[PDB]
RNA sequence: AACGCGACGAUACUACCCGCACGUUGUAGACGUAUAAGAAUAGGCUCCGGCCUCGUAUCCUAGCAGGCGAUUCCUCCGCCGGCCUCGAAGUGGCCGUCGGUAAUUCGCGUAUUGCAAUUUAGACACGCGCGGGAUCAAAUCCUUUGCAGACGACUUAGAUGUG
């Protein structure tokens, strides 16, 4: 493409007044068509690999879980 | 730090278009006067095709009726490229920005007035001290050549002659830095030393 | 067709310049000069040799 | 990632002298002299031991410490020739029209042209100059053979490309054409 | 119409410029690029056609060509350019002593009735000193110019004309370095140059003139139909034209009495 | 002779007058003084008296040149700009023209 | 974030006659201020518990402050982010000499490389590195090699921005 | 094999190094932060070129061409003073380009109007015999 | 380019030029309006010793708004000549004469502007003055021409001539 020697004609990044209102328009709408669709209705991942202190963070878990037993 | 010259004469080589435009622009506002020099010298940052892409679309812009009247004139020289710039910048359509642009001077080259006058630098538009190392620049008289200026080979030409004029100038101005540090030794072994005493005191 | 400003129209024309209409232009370029020549032909300061000047808009009024 | 240090290294050859200036790089040996500039990229040059050149980039990307690689290699690349040289030896086929092919010394510019007559039966000559610091021979040792033969292998390896690019076929058949001169071998001099 | 024409107004001088002398290397001998002649008419001729590849070829084919008057053109003048930033800019220029009165004629618009004191003490400086003034600017045009014009005006005396005013131009010498054309052009003073020496036969040169004027036309005739783009009457004719590629046929003498 | 100088003030220059984007008030001026770049510098130079002066075309008491007085009030921004109020406000023709700065009162 | 502060915020449901003498749960929370450590610990005990600030009372705020702050720590913080997609995980390495200043250091570099929101952070645990080899990501590994050692190419002088005109060029070197 | 560089030649970073910062007091670096933080410390008797121990941005920072020869890494206050004291570093700061003129700049600022008046004159007196030496030369 | 520029010819008046004499003469704004290397910025400069973040540098900077004499000196500045140099919108160097000159030192003046009031001071341009040099011109109208033409405008010719 020879645009370097021969742009085209350029696309305004002005924004008309008209354009600006209707979106904030079809924005609002949208917030409210998600809004009703959800009205209308019908996970932790844990610590990470490379964590340096997942074992000990574990055991910690064991014990807390083992004090819990023991005081139920 | 802050003065008020008579004129100020930069020299354009190693400066950012839009950076030294907008500083000049304030100082003319301001009252200052401003000579620019080496005007094809200037660089405009991002690669050279952006540059000229931004002047082929800028040439695009031309009126329908009568192009001798009212048309965007597209100047295609080093100096006017930069003055496009600055008149930008300037509000040149009332009496106070008609006269800040009287106060600016903007040549190709350095004008055989201007070639025995000292060139002040901007380092707030130096290309070394702004831009990332390893970011592309594109010169402003490599852009005027291939948009229709006529005199790059004669400015090139002119400016060996003044290299070769100046390193004349150089040889002359070793010498008397040669024949000054032997007269100050000279002077050092004659002067009363309460004299120096004092002024070695005195930081001078 | 070629355009008159082909590339490579071009090149066959730079071909013609120097190997054909070349030597021709020479030749009779040696021809007109020398009858030019036939026609032509038939202190410091003092002697004006070094040079003096004879008999304001690029720098600010000072 | 902002890597602090990255470093590779060139060995040098006992019979070569480098000159490194702000970033023009000189070497000279035996066959002669070669010249590159390498301001384009950021890179500190350096001694490390008696024949080695080291050369670092500091506070670099990825994309910065890529580059030393290639200027490695380059460097290494005028290394060689400047030592053992170049050599690409190309092999002209025909079917029909023998290819006649004529190399010439230009007196002034100090460069070889190489003209190739009779392509496919064309009338056209065509007229390849080498670049400054490349020979062409005619090989009186196998039928059909140039050698393009020098020091810098950017000039060698192209002028062999421009004899190429000027010797093909236009509106034919590839698979029934097979005229051309193409590039048989590469490698060094000595 | 053609847009490369486009301001079709009157020209601006009835003796139209050159605009552009042949591009110049000093190895070439030196040599002078344009002449002025007046324009006579047309004429018929026969000439035996040899032009391999033609139909008419080693046969008669009957032409029309145009006659041009060229009187001896007079050199009278000197002029030194130098490159400039701006452009190109004339340095000095250097005239000669016994300036005629046809080219003095040029300067004044009521010669009938002037004192006729143009040039009285330029051909004084010529003897003020030995002719310092003189030998200076030529200096100057050596060591300063890049390239160096010739003055040379026509005479209305040969010519079949009522008009007594010369018409002045300036021609380049080519081929030289700026010292060889500038001792060209002091010789060259003062001395008629005849169209034998500046150009020869069968050679294309370039005319340059000022088209017949037909005033104001609608669009009929000026655009040729059944902003500027749109066909508006005005001025037809009188525009200056560049013309390119006219063989010389013939140089005739005026001497020779079987032209 | 001397062949030495005679300043006993500090050069400045009169910028704009008090404004935002588009209202400009011309009851206070504001001034560029000769080496100032802090509003520590400038507060040094707050209540000297400044003078403009100009030249006219009618001589009036022996002179044919007039003064507008005036003293320095606040600092203007970070870059050592000044306010300063004068008797009447200054010209607009005098945007970038020159003033002189005193350093009567003085407080050192 | 702000110059922020470790705080140790203990607060408590009200005490009732069902249940006197309440849990008193505790949290260390790196806020701007007293008033914001407050509220980060109602928003967070209101997920975990149904204790809010009408039915809790603040019991103790006090300050962490560091117990060196003039000795270079490897800091890890373990972090959960949220994104248009959903919560995601990330563990991140920070070369620093406070705790505060690693989260500080964090808040910046997660709305640099992930536009992450201060709303949108939670921040789990932030453990010193006590050994060595206990640091994981490469550009902490590169700052802890052995006999470290670096130029500095390419230095931009200060100069003042009021000297607009300068005599001589700048260099880059020292 | 000969090789010839003339590339750059940089003052590093590292344990021991002496910096100067915009006080114009003298710090040296003890551990090394990032690629433009460092921990260092001035223990200096002189209480112009003594700097508390923190962390110092490098560009902030200016390096001295004086290394503390085997400075350990993560020093504390005690262990930078007595290698201070043994090298010498005030010693050497002042010999060093850098302090002079500093100095040079310190005296000139705290001329009065009267000691500027003597300077001018003790320079003319100093200028006169410069000036019949450049004439003999 | 009808508000871009260069070279050249003749320039009567007026005053074209030189010297110095002053302006109720006009300014987008004088007050030390002082300062030439080139080039690189992951390198440079150098007297070849070494030096470089830094123009907070260098020069100049004292005397009724700034004398006359002395000693001491060829220190600094300026005007005119000769030799040359300076064309990108054109200048500086060397030599010489003359004048001024705290580099060290000295004798005699300043008051009253009354406790501050721009420190009327620079530059270019524009005028009026003398007393001296120099110069003795063109264009338009009118008549004519038709290479031109709606009118203007354009190519021409009108002073003794190849009219």
């Amino acid at each position: 493409a020879g645009t370097i020697n021969k742009p085209k004609k350029p696309t305004s990044k002005r924004k008309t007044t008209r354009l600006r209102a209707k979106i904030s328009k079809r924005a609002a709408e949208k917030k409210r068509k998600e809004r009703k669709l959800a009205r209308k209705n019908p996970k932790d991942p844990g610590i990470p690999n490379l964590f340096p202190y997942k074992e000990r963070l574990l055991q910690q878990r064991e014990e807390e879980r083992i004090r819990r037993k023991e005081e139920l | 730090m802050s003065s008020f010259e008579s004129v100020v004469v930069i020299d354009g080589k190693g400066h950012l278009l839009g950076r030294l435009a907008s500083i000049v622009a304030k100082q003319l506002l301001s009252g200052q006067k401003i000579v620019v020099v080496r005007c094809e010298a200037l660089n405009i940052s991002g690669e050279f095709f952006r540059a000229k892409l931004k002047y082929h679309a800028y040439l695009r812009k031309m009126t329908r009726y009568n192009p001798t009247r009212g048309g965007p004139f597209h100047f295609r020289a080093p100096s006017r490229i930069f003055y496009k710039a600055v008149r930008g910048m300037i509000p040149h359509k009332t009496a106070r920005g008609a006269a800040a642009l009287e106060r600016l001077k903007v040549f190709e080259g350095v004008p055989p007035p201007y070639d025995k006058k000292k060139k002040m630098v901007v380092p707030q538009a130096l290309r070394v001290l702004r831009l990332q190392p390893g970011r592309k620049y594109c010169t402003v008289g490599r852009l005027s050549h291939e948009v229709g200026w006529k005199y790059q080979d004669v400015v090139a030409r002119l400016e060996e002659r003044r290299k070769a004029k100046g390193a004349a100038y150089y040889e002359r101005k070793k010498l008397a830095a040669r024949q000054l540090s032997e007269a100050k030794k000279a002077a050092a072994a004659k002067v009363d030393p309460k004299v120096s005493e004092a002024l070695a005191a005195y930081g001078y | 067709a070629k355009s008159a400003r082909a590339s490579r129209i071009k090149e066959n024309h730079q071909r013609f310049k120097k190997n054909i209409a070349g030597p021709v232009e020479a030749a009779r370029l040696e021809r007109l000069s020398a009858k030019l020549m036939a026609i032509a032909q038939a202190s410091g300061v003092k002697s004006g040799k070094s040079i003096g000047r004879k008999d304001s808009s690029i720098v600010f009024p000072m | 990632m902002r890597y602090i240090h990255s470093e590779e290294t060139i060995p040098v050859p006992e019979n070569l002298k480098v000159s490194i200036k702000s970033r023009l790089v000189t070497v000279e040996g035996p066959r002669g002299k070669l010249q590159k500039d390498l301001s384009h990229i950021a890179v500190n040059f350096s001694v490390v031991k008696k024949g080695v050149i080291g050369l670092e980039i500091h506070h670099g990307s990825r994309k910065d410490v890529a580059a030393l690689r290639t200027v490695r290699t380059i460097i290494n690349n005028m290394i060689i020739g400047v030592t053992k040289g170049f050599k690409y030896k190309m092999r002209y086929v025909y079917a029909h029209f023998p290819i006649n092919v004529n190399v010439e010394k230009n007196a002034e510019t100090g460069c070889y042209e190489v003209e190739i007559r009779n392509f496919i039966g064309e009338k056209i000559v065509r007229k390849v100059v080498m670049a400054p610091g490349v020979e062409v021979e005619i090989s009186k040792a196998q039928k059909d053979e140039l050698i393009l033969s020098g020091n810098s292998l950017e000039a060698v390896s192209q002028s062999a490309a421009d004899i190429q690019q000027i010797c093909k076929v236009r509106n034919k058949d590839i698979r029934k054409f097979l005229d051309g001169i193409y590039v048989s071998e590469k490698g060094n001099i000595v | 119409g053609s847009l490369a024409f486009l301001p079709r107004k009157r020209a601006a001088r009835h003796r139209g410029r050159v605009k552009s002398f042949p591009k110049d290397d000093p190895k070439k001998p030196v040599h002078l690029t344009a002449a002025m002649g007046y324009k006579a008419g047309m004429t018929t001729i026969v000439r035996d056609l040899d032009r391999p590849g033609a139909k008419a070829h080693k046969k008669e084919v009957v032409e029309a060509v145009t006659i041009i008057d060229c009187p001896p053109m007079v050199v009278v003048g000197l002029v030194g350019y130098i490159e400039t930033p701006r452009g190109l800019r004339s340095l000095t220029t250097v005239w000669a002593e016994h300036l005629s009165d046809e080219v003095k004629r040029r300067f004044y618009k009521n010669w009938y009735k002037s004192k006729k004191k143009a040039f009285t003490k330029y051909a004084k400086k010529y003897a003020e000193n030995n002719g310092a003034s003189i030998t200076r600017e030529l200096e100057r045009i050596k060591k300063y110019c890049t390239v160096v014009r010739v003055l040379a005006h026509t005479q209305i005396r040969k010519t079949p004309l009522k008009q007594k005013k010369a018409h002045l131009m300036e021609i380049q010498i080519n081929g030289g370095s700026v010292a060889d054309k500038v001792e060209f052009g002091r010789s060259l003073f003062e001395k008629p140059v005849t169209i034998d020496t500046i150009f020869e036969k069968d050679e294309m040169i370039d005319v340059i003139a000022v088209t017949k004027g037909h005033g104001f036309v609608g669009v009929t005739a000026r655009w040729g139909t059944k902003q500027w783009t749109v066909a508006r009457a005005g001025q037809m004719g009188y525009h200056h034209r560049t013309s390119v590629n006219h063989k010389i046929y013939r140089i005739g003498k005026g001497d020779d009495e079987a032209n | 002779p001397s062949e030495a100088g005679h300043r006993l003030y500090v050069k400045g220059r009169h910028l704009s007058y008090q404004r935002g984007r588009r209202n400009t008030h011309p009851k206070t001026s504001l001034i560029k003084i000769e080496g100032v770049d802090d509003t520590a510098a400038a507060n040094f130079y707050l209540g000297k008296r400044v003078a403009y002066v100009y030249r006219a075309q009618k001589e009036v008491r022996g002179t044919k040149i007039r003064v507008i007085w005036g003293k320095i009030t606040r600092p203007h921004g970070n870059s050592g700009v000044v306010r300063a109020k004068f008797t009447h406000p200054l010209p607009a023709r005098s945007f970038g023209a020159s003033v002189r700065i005193m350093l009567y009162p003085s407080s050192i | 974030m702000g110059r922020l502060q470790e705080y140790q915020v203990i607060g408590r449901h009200l005490p009732t006659e069902a249940n006197p003498n309440p849990a008193l749960y505790r949290m260390r929370i790196f806020a701007p201020n007293e008033v914001v450590a407050k509220s980060r610990f109602w928003y967070f005990l209101r997920g975990l518990k149904k204790v809010k600030k009408a039915t809790g009372e603040i019991v103790s705020v006090n300050v962490i402050s560091e117990k060196h702050p003039l000795k270079v720590k490897n800091f890890g913080i373990w972090l959960r982010y949220d994104s248009r997609s959903g919560t995601h995980n990330m563990y991140k390495e920070y070369r620093e000499t406070s705790r505060v200043a690693a989260v500080e250091a964090m808040y910046a570099d997660m709305a640099a490389r992930h536009r992450a929101r201060f709303r949108s952070i939670h921040i789990l645990k932030v453990v010193e590195l006590e050994k060595t080899e206990d640091v994981k990501r490469p550009y902490i590994k590169q700052l802890v090699a052995k006999n470290l050692s670096f130029p500095l190419p390419h230095r931009v002088p200060k100069i003042s921005t009021k000297k607009i005109f300068s005599a001589k060029r700048p260099s880059t070197f020292s | 094999a000969e090789i010839n560089v003339e590339a750059t030649s940089w003052r590093r970073v590292e344990v021991g190094r002496v910096l100067k910062l915009e006080n114009g007091s003298l710090a040296a670096i003890v551990e090394i932060i990032d690629h433009k933080r460092v921990l260092a410390d001035g223990p200096s008797s002189d209480p112009k070129l003594a700097t508390p121990r923190g962390i110092v941005p490098l560009s902030r920072a200016l390096l001295t061409p004086i290394v503390i020869p085997k400075l350990p890494r993560g020093a504390r206050t005690g262990a930078v003073k007595k290698a201070w004291e043994a090298y010498g570093v005030d010693a050497k700061w002042k010999e060093t380009n850098w302090a002079k003129k500093q100095l040079q700049q310190e005296r000139r600022q705290s001329l009065t109007d009267f000691d500027r008046f003597k300077v001018m004159r003790l320079k003319k007196q100093r200028r006169f015999e410069e000036r019949k030496a450049l004439a003999k030369i």
